[PDB]
Formats: C-alpha cells, structure tokens, sequence
C-alpha cells in the first residue's frame, strides 16, 4: 500500500504545482488588468477635468468682457 | 496635451479564461 | 500508521479539489467584473468624446457665423 | 448614453469564494 | 519509509495551506481594488452627467430668453 | 459633485506579494 500511496502522492504534488502556475498566471493577469483600468480611468478623469476647467474659465472671461459693454 | 483614451482588456480576459482552463485541468479523480 | 496516512491523503485530495472549484469561481467572477469595468469606462469615454465634439463643432460654427456678421 | 457601474454582485461572489477557500484549510488530523 | 511518507505528507499539507493563505489575500485585495474602481468610475460618470445636464439646461434657457429678445 | 482619481498601487503591491508567496509554496516533488 505504501507504494500506491507514494505514487498517488506524486500525482497530488504534480496537479498541485500545475494549479499553482495557473493561479500565478491569473493573479499576474489581474494585476496588469488593474494597471490598465487605473491608467484609463485616470486619463479620462484628467481630460474631463481639463474640459470643465476650460469651459468655466472661458465663460467667466466672457461674462466679464460682455459685462463691461454695459 | 491630453485626449480621451479607451480601455482594452480582451487579452487579459483571454489569459483569465486560459487560467480557469488550466485550473479545470488539475481535478483529481479518486481511483 | 498506514491507514491514518491513507485517509489523511483522502482529505488532502478532497480539500484540494474544493479549493480548485473556489478558484474557478473566483477567476471567473474577476473576468466578468473586468468586462463590466471595460464596457463602463469605454461607454463613458465615448459619451465624453461626443460631448466635447458637439461643443467644439457648434462653437466653431458660431464663431464662423457671427464672425461673418462683421 | 451615460451608464453607471455595479459590481456588488461580483464582489459578493468573491467574498463567497474566499469563504470556500477559508473552508478548504487542511487540518493535520494525526 | 513510513516516516518518510509522513514527513512528505506534512510538507504537502503545509505548502497547500501556505498557497491557500496567499490566495485568500490575493482575492481579498482584488475585491478591494474592484470597490475602488467602481467608486471612481461612478463618481466620474456622475460628474460628467452633472456637467452635461447643466450645460444643456442653461443653453436651452438662453435660447429661450434671447428668443424672446427676437 | 466632484472629479476623483484612482489609486490601486497599494492593491497591486499586495497582489505581487501574494504572487511571490505563491511561487514560494512549490512542492519541489520530493
């Protein structure tokens, strides 16, 4: 029985290691994906903030420059 | 100089499906 | 004894397989979540780009017209 | 054309998977 | 060989448990990250929608009022 | 009501720590 148990043990260890590699690939991929998500959300938040700042500043400018006419 | 950028995870999700396949490949029958 | 190690091995295999199923559920869920993130970020980037395009086109148009008035 | 993002269900799925992992610890039993 | 198999088995269980803990930390961290992503995308979508709504409301208002000027 | 930015680098740090701890749990087949 000891021999069968050693062989079965070897199979356990092998499938275990394979699953280990699969999980490492998984978490690594998740990490890269979170990098891309962070950079995209950040870039689009930045562009949005630039847009709002431009609209507000320019509308204040026009408010003044047309205010002076009267 | 900034502009609107898009987000592409199709490769990463492909890797995730690959990983769940290599997880399905480690199931142990009793025997 | 031999029996205790055999039954213990049975516990090893069972808990291992259970953990494997948990891993499948985990990575699958992460995949779906990343699809939702991708489509949401993409959709809102698209809406933002449409907004900017509308503002730019219409403001250039007005500049042209009232510019022509003088 | 503006959409929101809801991952609460997915996050609960992750919580549950983590619970199964916690329930998959191998006790010595010897 | 009996004690060799017992030592082997204990090491198997140990490495299994260690990998298990690492995975729990991993998925937990991924969950927290998904919380942050959801809250960020939601906040910026909300700000964008507020921007569009205000711009549209005021532009309609002026269209109406100066329309009355004509 | 506000524009906010997104910082996941703590989470990414913890994730790479978890990955290294995954590689440190290999069975070495002996």
């Amino acid at each position: 029985t000891q021999q069968v148990l050693s062989e079965n043990q070897k199979l356990i260890a092998n499938k275990f290691n394979q699953a280990l590699g699969a999980m490492q690939t998984g978490f690594t991929t998740t990490n890269e994906a979170f990098r891309k998500v962070q950079d995209a959300v950040n870039n689009n938040a930045q562009a949005l903030s630039k847009l709002a700042s431009e609209l507000s500043n320019t509308f204040g400018a026009i408010s003044a420059s047309i205010g002076d006419i009267i | 100089q900034i502009n609107v950028t898009f987000l592409d995870l199709e490769y990463e999700m492909k890797k995730l499906e690959e990983a769940i396949k290599k997880l399905e490949e480690s199931y142990i029958d009793l025997k």
